[PDB]
């Protein structure tokens, strides 16, 4: 009780917190998908700009 | 006691929700239901039929 | 430390007074414990974060 | 470990703003969902006697 701080129960437990790890993987798989699409765009992008220029 | 807390909580919160939260929340929503019950504020004060 | 009581026995007013303040000690030792898990509301610490920098509202 | 997990979580998908700093878009969103006044900038650095010690002053510039 002392350590907790709370005289019930301890807090930030629950679905409602843990389901957040979940979240995090789906936000994660979702911010890959959209980085290699983005990052295969600038590398088109530049590997034309510089074999045009360079 | 716990009949009326969780009649209580299933009535107002739900006890899927209740489920869900934390031990702590659990905990002052019950106590919350436990003196909503003894209060008896319907029943004039009084726990008779 | 008997040296330490040993004088603290000969006191008058500080021996009784000066321990007044400890029960803060504990105070603080129980608040940080309260404070450590505290669940808050999103909305509001997003909208109004404590001693947080870069809050136009502070100034900075 | 629960309570730093769960904000490191929500720091992560941009829930919740990062560790010490105030973010914009959540503080915006956070605002537009209480229904409370957007954060705005306030403050008047153009006020008289506000930087006359400072060697570097700021100019007015009406952009």
């Amino acid at each position: 009780i002392y350590g907790r701080g709370s005289l019930y129960g301890y807090r930030f437990d629950g679905e409602i917190h843990r389901q957040e790890a979940q979240n995090v993987i789906l936000y994660k798989e979702k911010e890959a998908q959209e980085m290699a699409v983005v990052m295969e765009k600038l590398e088109k992008e530049i590997q034309e700009w510089l074999k045009t220029m360079e | 006691s716990r009949e009326a807390i969780f009649m209580v909580i299933e009535e107002r919160h739900g006890w899927d929700n209740f489920k869900k939260l934390s031990s702590h929340q659990q905990g002052v929503i019950m106590q919350e239901a436990a003196q909503e019950s003894l209060l008896a504020r319907n029943k004039g004060e009084l726990h008779l039929p | 430390f008997y040296n330490l009581y040993n004088f603290v026995r000969i006191g008058r007013v500080s021996k009784y007074v000066c321990w007044l303040s400890l029960p803060l000690v504990f105070q603080r030792m129980w608040m940080k414990n309260r404070a450590t898990g505290m669940e808050y509301d999103i909305d509001l610490e997003n909208y109004a974060p404590f001693e947080a920098k870069k809050n136009p509202m502070h100034g900075h | 470990n629960l309570r730093v997990e769960w904000e490191k979580n929500m720091e992560i998908q941009k829930k919740l703003h990062p560790s010490g700093l105030w973010s914009e878009e959540q503080a915006f969103a956070a605002a537009e969902k209480l229904g409370r006044p957007k954060a705005g900038h306030p403050m008047r650095v153009f006020e008289d006697g506000y930087q006359q010690f400072d060697l570097k002053p700021k100019l007015f510039d009406p952009d």
